[PDB]
């Protein structure tokens, strides 16, 4: 489609940046419960 | 020069949206590719005047 003036722009976060965000949400839940989404992570 | 080879009565090629993307030279029966010349946008990053 590049012949007629159409282009595709890349996203700002890559796929490895989004995978780093979801593994930090997983580790916070497994080690702290719901405390890390309200302040400091408190282990339990 | 392309890695495409087609039937000897065909002159040029088209794709899914009917854009010409290959052609045969009418003297040396060779199959050339066609790609567009380079285009794009120009963006200016300013910290504010
Ligand atoms: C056209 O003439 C050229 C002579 O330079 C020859 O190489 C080519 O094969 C010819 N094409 C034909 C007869 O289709």
């Amino acid at each position: 489609q590049k012949f007629n003036g159409l282009t595709v722009l890349p996203p700002l976060l890559t796929d490895e940046m989004i995978a780093q965000y979801t593994s930090a949400l997983l580790a916070g839940t497994i080690t702290s419960g719901w405390t890390f989404g309200a302040g400091a992570a408190l282990q339990i | 020069e392309s890695n495409k080879k087609f039937l000897p009565f065909q002159q040029f090629g088209r794709d899914i949206a009917d854009t010409t993307d290959a052609v045969r030279d009418p003297q040396t029966l060779e199959i050339l590719d066609i790609t567009p010349c380079s285009f794009g946008g120009v963006s200016v990053i300013t910290p504010g005047t």
